[PDB]
RNA sequence: AACGCGACGAUACUACCCGCACGUUGUAGACGUAUAAGAAUAGGCUCCGGCCUCGUAUCCUAGCAGGCGAUUCCUCCGCCGGCCUCGAAGUGGCCGUCGGUAAUUCGCGUAUUGCAAUUUAGACACGCGCGGGAUCAAAUCCUUUGCAGACGACUUAGAUGUG
RNA sequence: CAUCGGUUCUGGCGGGGGGAUAAAGGCCCAGGGAAUGUGGCUCCUCCGGGAGUGUUAUAGCCCUGGGUGUAAUACCCUCGC
């Protein structure tokens, strides 16, 4: 019997992965997406648009 | 023993423009561009006189002065795919069960793509992409011929390969069954 | 103001003992001096005094800093390493700490 | 031979004080055997030594031939 | 046939190639032994530049572009001193940037501290000078 | 092997009532020192003739220097050396300024090679090349042609082993 | 000598060691790999489980032996009540893994989500997030706007921070389960603003999970306490009457090295491992709201 | 020779065996060494010696009990090099360990060590060293082939310190080329007499 | 053009030559002295 | 990793932060503990003129361990604030204020440590201090739970509640 | 620190002797010779350079003898500072 871990049945699930259930798997993602996306949408220092710094080591301490 | 100085002539034509810098040479003509990296081997070129180029070795052992001659061959090979192109004719041949084999070109990838079904009646459909520069057309001077034609040798070579290897038969006697995909020509394009 | 230095020995290192590959000697100690590189170079420095400085916890007559004294005795090897000898024999625990190889006595 | 991604166990090249030793006393009992053999030993000896001569390659070899040649002549009229 | 190589150029040694040794004196090569060592001969009138006649390894020589042109193959120290006042390899060798470079170094190594100090003194004075310079380039432009 | 002088040892047996005069002999002999070179003298001599050292004296041993040491001159040494197989003769050619510099070539040449010592390596001839012609090995061949001019690529520059570290990539072009 | 008939291993090496899990949540060691130009959505939840009951499907698997038939199948119940989101994570990629960088959370924390930072809630102030929700009101926001845009401008992965509605389950525990869901496809920016966006907001399992999909189950299993090797291991149990024992291993070694191997069979904890079990189809996704469900 | 507070070296081109042992002594005579893009380093021979000699230092493994006294085979370029040394030094003492705590090593430049000067050592370069014709490797590529997994993040990091670099080196050049025109106009202002003393004194 | 056939059917080859790395450092004459005066001395 | 690391929340107490106020406090060992292109090595750099063995280089380097007063200069350094910027283990640029500052020259002081004796001088960490600013927290035992359990440990619950 | 004594490590300088009274080598004198043939001449030419001829020419080299010369230097031995 061919291994779980053989080039030709790798081969035959990649195409089976391409061709058939990533069409499916695209769709109910897009599907679940929009469902989520539904309950999302229902100075530069003194404004936060500069990132500025947050109020043993790499090198020898010297 | 170490040679003092050995050396090789490249001759080239009036239309091949050929930049070398760092080992990168660079072949240009009127059917396109080859570009190769020579930076493995240690050769010296040099323009000895004018449309010739000098490939040069000094102070080297005998496997040093050989390998000039694979330099040379391999720069006058890009420099034939440049002028002339190379071409590989393919046949197929069936006994029973006929090959049906479609080329198209995907352009995503900018290449060719040689679809082959129906060998010894299989159900899988072999898929081979070609190598970027290589072109396949089904000819229609011939019967059951495919012709690859490129710039690259190695390319064309390697493509016509892989489509001899892609249709091979397995656990049956090969006297008896005498089916696949062959190169039958080698040739130029021009 | 001035803004030099105020240095007047040059900078060595304690490397380890007199030793074979087994037996070492503590009385004698091997010294790279910094930018003595061969024989001709450590024969300039033969006869210089050179002394470890260290710190102790204990403060004895208003210094907590204590100082071993010896001189420079001969060349080692072919790279300017030179041998020294002290009044105490150098701690083992001092194999690439920093002493001062001062300039007397002096012959220029 | 999948070595490179599945290799063996080692040869080591470190000996043993037991193996040197009987080297040791193996190789002396043998030179003393080959002795032994070569006394005893009825294989016909030249006692002239077959010498290699004198190389095609000496670009003075004909002057050298000349050279002996009138000494050959020279011990002749000597005698 | 555009043929455009852009490789690299060594000095070569032949005979009439100056070398320069170690010890900072000159010679030329007069006949090649093998590639490792040549045969050369420094026959010039200063004390500094002179060296005997004789085997010089080529991995204790540098090649400077002075070729005096035109020697003989295994050219005797007459021919050879001949060749050299008639090139004037001395000034060439002046003119090489190597031997500003050896005339620098010996100039420095023979300062004393007095003269460290006088340069330190005078390099601050012309630093002053520069200073001002860049300040009022970069205030320019 | 080592710094080696040519040394003409002159040599007889000891004079009798029957020879008053014995008959002397010369070798041109290459060794570190005379004592060496009276060794392989009497070595050699014992080799030929019925003399050793103990029914013989040493008339003479003097040193022959090269007569020309600044000329690049061609040698050709025809040997014999002693190998597991037997007695094997060796012509070889050497391009050096003097017969001790190609005796010193040729010992170097033989141990890198075919692992010969000094015990078993006999100088029958060292002879000079007058012509360009008697030259017939091509690593000289290649040397004494005309107009011989090469370059030294990848040459490594020469860096002080005490100096560690530089902060420049070194070049090797020079 | 060798062994005389040959029997595979008793176990798996790739579950040691049988040790009790480091914590009760089940931990997600690989959440799915980010495709950018995916649209954004989370992928994981959690629930709490019910048990289990029977169902009869029509079974619609062409080439199986119950084709076009009906069968019985046992079924597990999750109940889901909806999530809420109270923070976003950002991650950045170093040469030593990925390492957060920043954590940003929401206005308004649930007390269910504030028990989980006490061990002793009752007899707390319940000081928890108090400082931390002036930062909204001081500046318009300006620290949390930093935060932000340093998730939008350094971080490769963005998680959300999801605790569970346990007041909606029936078990007596008030202390939350949280936990960091990763944001898959789309940009950076994207799952910045969709994490911002979800922000105190019921998440329900409706929107994460459909029906006929195979998922993963993370979980610590049933604890078994200290148990010997006979049921640890599936060993043979020896003859009757055995001298020291008969639910034992005969030879725990008979051979070099002088030890026990790590090989070996031995007596000790059993269950509360934590497991990771893959493919399970969803076969009803039921809603609360529905008295038919 | 020269002491200094800590030497940083550039892992680019050098060889494992000799850069270690340099460093080793370095170490023991007690400088601190920081060594840096330990990925890039060299080994003599082609790859697949290299990939023999690591699977045959990972078939080495304690029987009884893998997670203690074994030998712990670490994939990373870093702690390669690290090993290197390690069997250099008498790490089993107060002093070999005292040592080693001199010592890190890392995986490209991280900061601060990207703005801070990187030295090489001429006497275990693979360019100076390595007859040309002679096969190498990298300790990258083996490491990447035996189980390292941040060859893609250390690369990307390496763009971008050079894409700063590179902005970093046209203000270099912007700052040598106003150097250079400063000296030019100050030739001009500067004392005849303190130019020919300097210029005779060497300057 | 290529007038001849080649037996492995890279037309494209090259109208290779001898590899001699040892050529040039003799003339055709100076074989031939060397020649006959190693016949002499034969 | 129970002697690997990160983010976050709350932090009573002398506990936290700021300034100077010093250590018979500790440091495999300060003494100018100065210096960022990348890449190639059978080729590179550039200001585009040329240059490349060479870090034997460059910067900095004078004054009671470095004073006082001028003559003179607009050069260099440092602390703050603003705007940008720096995520690989996060920090530099510009501008503005303030303070110091031989690039030139001069005067007043240096002694007596007695002919050398480490040149007690730096950095980090820690503690005792004051003088000010900021904040009023948890864990465990106990009772309970049984998703757990030999015992510890673990999942819970115990402050007004949907207990 | 100075002046000493014993032992020892290391650096520099001034002399003497020997060999083929070093061998070389430079500068002269008198001969001879050759090519990896200089100038010249001739023939090809991509005219960039090759090919042939012959003994110094508009380069030089090698061999032999003599003078400077009891030259210098290397090596070995040695007397001292």
């Amino acid at each position: 019997a061919k291994s779980a871990r053989a080039s030709r049945i790798k081969e035959n699930h990649q195409r089976f992965k391409k061709n058939i259930a990533g069409p499916v798997e695209a769709a109910r993602l897009e599907r679940l997406s929009a469902k989520l996306m539904a309950i999302a949408q229902a100075s530069g220092v003194k404004s936060g648009k500069s990132i500025g710094r947050k109020d043993s080591s790499i090198v020898f301490p010297m | 023993m170490r040679y003092i100085h050995s050396e090789e002539t490249i001759p080239v034509p009036e239309n091949v423009k050929v930049s070398i810098k760092s080992r990168l040479v660079t072949v240009e003509g009127p059917r396109g561009k080859l570009q190769k990296d020579l930076s493995h081997i240690a050769v010296n070129f040099s323009v000895v006189k004018k449309g010739v180029i000098g490939l040069e070795i000094h102070h080297g052992s005998r496997k040093d002065v050989a390998a000039l001659r694979t330099v040379r061959t391999i720069i006058n090979n890009m420099i034939i795919g440049v002028t002339k192109g190379f071409k590989y004719k393919m046949r197929y041949v069936y006994a029973h069960f006929p090959i049906n084999v479609n080329v198209e070109k995907n352009a995503e990838t900018g290449c060719y793509e040689v679809e082959i079904r129906n060998f010894i009646g299989e159900k899988i459909v072999r898929k081979v992409v070609m190598a970027p520069g290589v072109e396949v057309e089904i000819s229609k001077a011939q019967k059951d011929e495919l012709i690859l034609s490129g710039n690259s040798l190695e390319a064309v070579s390697q493509s016509a390969a892989d489509i001899q290897q892609i249709c091979k038969v397995r656990n049956k006697d090969i006297r008896k069954f005498l089916d696949g995909i062959y190169v039958s020509e080698k040739g130029n394009i021009v | 103001p001035s803004e030099a230095g105020h240095r007047l020995y040059v900078k060595g290192r304690h490397l380890s003992y007199q030793r074979g590959r087994r037996n070492t000697h503590p009385k004698t100690s091997l010294i790279k001096i910094e930018g003595v590189d061969d024989t001709a170079a450590a024969n300039f420095y033969l006869g210089k005094r050179v002394a470890y400085v260290y710190r102790a916890q204990k403060e004895v007559r208003g210094t907590k800093i204590r100082v071993i004294w010896g001189k420079i005795t001969r060349p080692h090897g072919n790279s300017g390493v030179v041998r020294a000898k002290f009044t105490h024999p150098l701690p083992a625990r001092s194999f690439g700490a920093s002493v001062r190889i001062m300039l007397y006595p002096s012959s220029i | 031979a999948g070595t490179i991604n599945k290799p063996k166990k080692p040869t080591s090249k470190r000996k043993t004080t037991r193996l040197r030793a009987k080297i040791s006393k193996r190789a002396a009992e043998k030179k003393r055997k080959e002795r032994k053999l070569a006394r005893k030993n009825p294989e016909w000896r030249s006692k002239l030594k077959k010498d290699p001569g004198i190389p095609n390659l000496f670009p003075y070899k004909e002057r050298l031939l000349q050279q002996i040649e009138e000494e050959r002549i020279r011990r002749k009229e000597e005698l | 046939a555009e043929i455009n190589v852009e490789a690299t150029s060594w000095r070569r040694v032949e005979v009439g190639r100056v070398l320069k040794l170690e010890n900072g004196s000159l010679a030329a090569i007069v006949e090649i032994i093998d590639h490792k060592r040549v045969l050369a001969d420094g026959p010039s009138s200063d004390p500094k530049l002179a060296t005997p006649r004789g085997i010089v390894p080529l991995s204790r020589a540098l090649l400077t572009p002075i070729v005096i042109p035109k020697l003989p193959r295994g050219a005797r120290t007459g021919a050879v001193k001949k060749a050299w006042e008639a090139y004037g390899v001395d000034a060439k060798w002046k003119e090489t940037n190597w031997a500003k470079k050896q005339l620098q170094q010996e100039r420095r190594q023979s300062l004393t501290d007095f003269d460290r100090f006088k340069v330190m003194r005078l390099k601050k004075q012309r630093r002053f000078e520069e200073r001002k310079a860049l300040a009022k380039i970069k205030a320019a432009a | 092997m080592g710094r080696l002088q040519e040394y003409q040892v002159i040599g007889r047996h000891l004079p009798t009532e029957a020879n008053p005069n014995p008959a002397l002999y010369r070798m041109r002999i290459f060794a570190p020192n005379e004592v060496v070179a009276k060794s392989r003298f009497w070595y050699f001599l014992r080799g030929l003739k019925k003399v050793k050292k103990a029914t013989g004296e040493i008339v003479s041993v003097n040193v022959i220097s090269e007569k020309h040491p600044l000329k690049v001159k061609n040698f050709g040494i025809w040997l014999r050396y002693d190998s597991r197989s037997g007695t094997h003769n060796m012509y070889k050619e050497y391009r050096e300024t003097s017969r001790v510099a190609a005796v010193e070539a040729m010992y170097a040449d033989m141990a890198a090679r075919h692992r010969a010592r000094f015990r078993s390596i006999h100088i029958l001839k060292v002879v000079e090349l007058e012509k360009t012609e008697d030259v017939k090995r091509p690593y000289i061949k290649q040397l004494v042609a005309k107009n011989l001019s090469f370059p030294l690529p990848h040459r490594v520059p020469k860096i002080s082993t005490k100096k560690i570290f530089s902060a420049k990539r070194p070049s090797t072009f020079s | 000598s060798h062994r005389k008939y040959e029997a595979p291993r008793h176990g798996s090496l790739a579950f040691l060691p049988r040790k009790r899990a480091a914590r009760h949540r089940g931990r997600v060691k690989s959440f799915p790999k980010d495709d950018p130009k995916k649209p954004v959505h989370l992928t994981a939840a959690m629930g709490y489980k019910a048990g289990m009951t029977t169902i009869v499907r029509d079974l619609d698997r062409p080439g199986a032996k119950a084709h076009k038939k009906e069968v019985v199948e046992a079924v597990t119940i999750i109940d889901c009540p909806p999530m809420v989101v109270v923070g976003l994570v950002g991650y950045i990629e170093t040469p030593r893994g990925l390492r957060s960088l920043t954590t940003v959370w929401a206005e308004h924390l649930s007390d269910e989500v504030k028990r989980r930072f006490y061990k002793n809630w009752y007899k707390s102030k319940k000081k928890a997030f108090t400082k931390y929700a002036k930062k909204y009101a001081e500046n318009n926001g300006a620290s949390i706007t930093r935060e932000l845009e340093r998730i939008k401008k350094y971080c490769t992965v963005v998680r959300v921070l999801a605790h569970t509605q346990i007041r909606k389950t029936p078990l007596k525990q008030k202390k939350a389960h949280l936990m960091e869901i990763q944001i898959n496809g789309g940009s950076v920016a994207d799952k910045v603003e969709f994490g911002r966006s979800l922000f105190e907001k019921p998440v329900t399992i409706d929107t994460i999970f459909e029906k006929d999909e195979m998922i993963d189950v993370i979980a610590v299993t049933k604890g078994h306490g200290f148990v010997g090797v006979t049921a640890r291991w599936g060993t043979k149990k020896l003859p009757r009457k055995t001298h020291k024992g008969l639910r034992k291993v005969a030879c725990i070694g008979a051979w070099h090295p002088s030890h026990v191997q790590w090989t070996v069979a031995r007596a000790g904890q059993m269950g509360y491992h934590h497991r990771t079990s893959v493919n399970h189809k969803i076969y009803r996704i039921g809603k609360g709201d529905d008295e038919a469900n | 020779s020269s002491f200094e507070s800590v030497v940083v070296i550039d892992g680019k081109g050098h060889l494992l065996g000799r850069l270690a042992s340099i460093v080793a002594k370095q170490l023991l005579s007690g400088q601190k060494i920081v060594v840096v893009r330990c990925e890039a380093l060299n080994i003599s021979g082609e790859f697949f010696r290299a990939k023999l000699k690591y699977h045959a230092y990972l078939r080495k493994m304690t029987r009884y009990n893998p997670t203690r006294g074994g030998p712990f085979h670490f994939r990373a370029p870093s702690r390669i090099f690290y090993k290197a040394v390690r069997g250099m030094i008498p790490h089993k003492t107060a002093r070999g360990a005292a040592a080693l705590e001199r010592l890190k090593v890392f995986e490209g430049v991280p900061p601060p060590y990207d703005k801070k000067k990187k030295m090489v050592v001429p006497q275990a370069l693979r360019v100076l060293r390595l007859q040309p014709g002679r096969k190498y490797c990298t300790v990258g590529r083996l490491s990447h082939e035996v189980g390292w997994k941040y060859q893609d993040v250390v690369a990307r990091l390496e763009e971008r310190r050079k894409a700063k670099g590179a902005a970093y080196y046209e203000r270099k050049k912007l700052a040598a080329r106003q150097l250079s025109e400063a000296k030019k106009a100050a030739a001009a202002k500067v004392d005849p007499k303190v130019s020919e003393a300097l210029a005779a004194y060497g300057y | 053009k290529n007038l001849g056939m080649r037996k492995n059917g890279q037309v494209w080859l090259p109208a290779k030559k001898a590899f001699r790395p040892t050529k040039g450092l003799t003339s055709w004459e100076l074989r031939v002295k060397k020649r006959q005066e190693q016949a002499a001395m034969k």
